[PDB]
């Protein structure tokens, strides 16, 4: 089974370098090349360089400038971001195509990708609220429930139901960026009200938050 | 430089329908055919459907099917999906790799079935008051085509506080999602008796409002 793992992602005040990696497993980098992508929040997907595994070629897109460093290990190939700016905050995706010399092709292997933050805010773990809808006077067999985690960075969070064992529908929101520049995101679920109370697990790997809340 | 122009988004396919949308290189693409469609959804990374034009890329549907060569380009997906939308990026190869580029991307919306939204109101908790600012939570279900959503306090229109997101279109039915929050000092949200979250969808409005002080 051949896959690409991506990881470094994290918070960085502007000016502070960053560097990326991507981990490859059930084949040799030598015989590949490996290329760089990105994604901003909101924008498109971006090609930044490649390196290719059998020779010295490696190249940037024109308009990187030296912001950027490719370089690879015997079982990884690295990405440096050598003075990074707010416009950097992005995922970034590591690829592998054929054609191992000069040339490449075919990007069919990519990683789930890591994502980079950029931003002179401190780390912050999220606050969780409850979400419980007012009640009328025709009780419901059901009812939905759910979550606000706000006031958080960097992104992730993740947020599951009762422990990962309650799915069925779930909504979970994009985040949003408050002018603050943290970040909020809502989830809900509906269930049989006789199955009730329901807890949301939110967790903010950044931080190494974990908070429950019951939602009554 | 190399730029490359796709179709401007969004474009909307019918489902069971065919959408062809079209990539164009100002300059030759290596070899007349080094053009890559790739298919991205938010939280998963990009999906090749196509590689050298009109090559289909391996486990992916013959639904879709790529052509062109030289400086233009296009993508068809026939027999479309609510599973098929998602944003559709071209990527053009050229002789020196540092002149790689992306297209700026083309979003497909898949119609379904329209449906108007059931719509949920939560005032805040206890908790949230005590922090001295308060959130309040829309939310819309299922519904489609897009809707927008107007607060009204006490009777009055809001225009400040207010911030909407939309989850992508259930890849079985079409529909979205979305959730609206009103943000406010707990004295504001203190001063006022009557809220009221407004879901539009063309001549159709879905209303729901608290009270607070009944919860
Ligand atoms: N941007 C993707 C296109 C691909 O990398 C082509 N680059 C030039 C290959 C030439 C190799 C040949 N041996 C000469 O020299």
């Amino acid at each position: 089974q051949e896959q690409l793992k991506e990881s470094g992602g994290r918070l960085v005040a502007p000016g502070t370098p960053l560097t990326l990696t991507c981990t490859v497993s059930g084949f040799d980098i030598s015989d590949y090349a490996m290329i760089w992508v990105r994604q901003a929040p909101g924008k498109g997907l971006e090609w930044i360089g490649i390196i290719y595994g059998g020779s010295n070629k490696l190249a940037y897109a024109k308009w990187a400038k030296g912001r950027f460093t490719i370089s690879r290990t015997s079982t990884t190939v690295d990405l440096k971001i050598t003075s990074p700016t707010t416009e950097d905050t992005a995922t970034y995706f590591c690829a592998r195509g054929y054609g191992s010399m000069d040339g490449y092709d075919r990007l069919n292997l990519w990683g789930q990708g890591t994502l980079v933050t950029v931003s002179s805010g401190q780390p912050k773990g999220p606050s969780v609220f409850p979400l419980a809808p007012c009640c009328g006077d025709t009780p419901s067999s059901t009812v939905t429930l759910g979550c606000l985690v706000k006031g958080y960075l960097p992104e992730p969070v993740t947020v599951t139901w009762n422990s990962g064992t309650l799915t069925n529908g779930v909504r979970t929101f994009p985040s949003v960026r408050q002018s603050s520049g943290l970040y909020s995101l809502s989830s809900v679920v509906s269930v049989t009200s006789s199955s009730q109370p329901v807890t949301c697990n939110v967790a903010h790997p950044a931080t190494n938050t974990k908070v429950d809340k019951t939602v009554a | 430089a190399a730029v490359l122009t796709q179709t401007p988004s969004p474009v909307s396919a019918a489902v069971g329908g065919t959408v062809t949308i079209s990539c164009q290189s100002s300059e030759t693409v290596y070899r007349g055919d080094w053009l890559s469609w790739f298919q991205k959804k938010p939280g998963q990374p990009p999906k090749l459907l196509i590689y050298d034009a009109s090559y289909l890329a391996s486990g992916v549907s013959s639904r879709f099917s790529g052509s062109g060569s030289g400086t233009h380009f296009t993508l068809t997906i026939s027999g479309v999906q609510c599973d098929d939308a998602a944003t559709y990026y071209c990527l053009g190869g050229y002789y020196d790799d540092a002149d790689d580029t992306f297209g700026g991307g083309t979003e497909v919306v898949v119609k379904g079935d329209p449906v108007a939204p059931t719509v949920l109101i939560f005032p805040p908790a206890a908790d949230q008051v005590a922090t001295g600012t308060v959130t309040i939570v829309c939310v819309a279900n299922k519904y489609f085509p897009d809707v927008t959503v107007t607060w009204e306090v006490d009777g009055t229109t809001q225009t400040t506080g207010i911030e909407n997101s939309k989850t992508p279109q259930n890849s079985a039915d079409c529909t979205y999602n979305l959730s609206s929050t009103l943000t406010l000092t707990s004295t504001q949200y203190n001063s006022h008796k009557e809220y009221t979250c407004k879901v539009t969808q063309g001549t159709t409005s879905v209303v729901q409002s608290f009270n607070r002080g009944d919860c």
